[PDB]
């Protein structure tokens, strides 16, 4: 997915 | 939601609470500067900051009731916005220049090597000196930024009643700083006159990012700095 | 200034007074179709410089600060007068009483797809809120005498007009209030409405910015030469 | 300009 949907994670 | 049920006061204390630290720049002073170079320091500095940002957008009230899809929406379309809001705060004390960092305090002459880093400046420069004019208080800032955080996509199913969610707590940041401004011992008229104020500031904020976004995928798609995956991703959301 | 002299009443008058006409499409392919905006929306620019003249202090500026102003905010100013006429509309726009668009038919054309989906959106938005057309022409005002209003210029003659335009600014935020307090709004009630009136301008504002882009790379077949100038202002 | 033709007149 995008980097910035996984950022929004973790 | 829980962000509905916060005061005034429990609103200012969160948002303050939740500012995100003041980054430096990897500025070398052994070399002068180039379009390439001054390119680097930015968009470093730059991709540094999305990190702090993306932390500080889930302690913004109501953010993390949205879906993941919406969150990742609203910074992809507000993050050069709040990045330049931010830079246009900081830079409050400094007139005829812009504090992008400790140790990058530039003037308008400085990055006419860069490809439409003047045309930014001089609006950068002009909103700085509007919220000096304004005298800007820190309480009325981040209340502003939070504003640009929800509403810049607001506007691009079952899910409408999420919107809805964004609108009140929209509506709870305007009794926040109308709150702000009565404390401040404004009179009831110079409220709302200063309320439209600020607010109108922040479509002109929207104007410098847009321009922003075409200078920096002009000079994304001429290789002049390499940029991190992340801020390759940022850009493409808006082409 | 008359303008900063108006009542609250006097300023929605003049206001409503100077209203541009709602003209017609002289009434397709990925070239009819943008022939017939472009046609239109230049008609209409000849319509609004009248309507600026007439907007309260206005007249007050210099030629120049007043050509800056419109080539800043001509867009804008066609889009939000656009989004209000389709407000009856749901999901079509209203560019003319004889051309009336679906979002089918603006993919048509190069680019327009994305802004008519935003445009669309602005004016469900308007009809949500339910937009009193004394509120319109208030924030039509607005949009003229603040868009370009940063972008001005030291000379404390010039700093000397930039504030004469935010006293008349402060006016019509004045004005907006007066509507609402009118309409029986409560004090809260007023500075929220207040707020989310003046945040669809800053989108109203993106929707211009992406216009001036995709017409700036069709600028082919034929624009007008006052458009052409109009378009060179943002380059 | 024209701008400045058509305010003008
Ligand atoms: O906290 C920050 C960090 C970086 C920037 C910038 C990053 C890249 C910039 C740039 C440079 C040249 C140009 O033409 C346009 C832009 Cl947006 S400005 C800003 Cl506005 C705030
Ligand atoms: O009352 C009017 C009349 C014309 C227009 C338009 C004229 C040209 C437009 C256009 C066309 C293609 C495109 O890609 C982008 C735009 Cl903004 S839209 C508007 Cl917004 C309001």
């Amino acid at each position: 997915h995008k980097i910035l949907h996984r950022l929004l994670q973790d | 939601s829980l962000a509905l049920s916060l005061t005034a006061d429990q609103m200012v204390s969160a948002l303050l609470d939740a500012e995100p630290p003041i980054l430096y720049s990897e500025y070398d002073p052994t070399r002068p500067f180039s379009e390439a170079s001054m390119m680097g320091l930015l968009t470093n500095l730059a991709d540094r900051e999305l990190v702090h940002m993306i932390n500080w957008a889930k302690r913004v009230p109501g953010f993390v009731d949205l879906t993941l899809h919406d969150q990742v929406h609203l910074l992809e379309c507000a993050w050069l916005e709040i990045l330049m809001i931010g830079l246009v705060w900081r830079s409050m004390e400094h007139p005829g220049k812009l504090l992008f960092a400790p140790n990058l305090l530039l003037d308008r002459n400085q990055g006419k090597c860069v490809e439409g880093m003047v045309e930014i400046f001089d609006m950068l420069l002009a909103t700085s000196s509007r919220f000096r004019m304004m005298n800007l208080q820190g309480e009325e800032f981040v209340c502003l930024k939070s504003i640009i955080l929800l509403n810049s996509g607001v506007y691009t199913l079952k899910s409408l009643e999420e919107k809805d969610h964004i609108h009140r707590v929209l509506d709870k940041i305007t009794d926040t700083l109308i709150h702000l401004m009565a404390k401040a011992g404004l009179t009831l008229q110079q409220q709302h006159q200063r309320l439209a104020q600020l607010l109108l500031i922040l479509s002109h904020i929207r104007h410098m990012s847009n321009k922003g976004m075409e200078h920096l995928y002009s000079m994304k798609c001429k290789n002049v700095v390499p940029l991190s995956d992340l801020l390759l991703e940022m850009l493409d959301a808006h082409r």
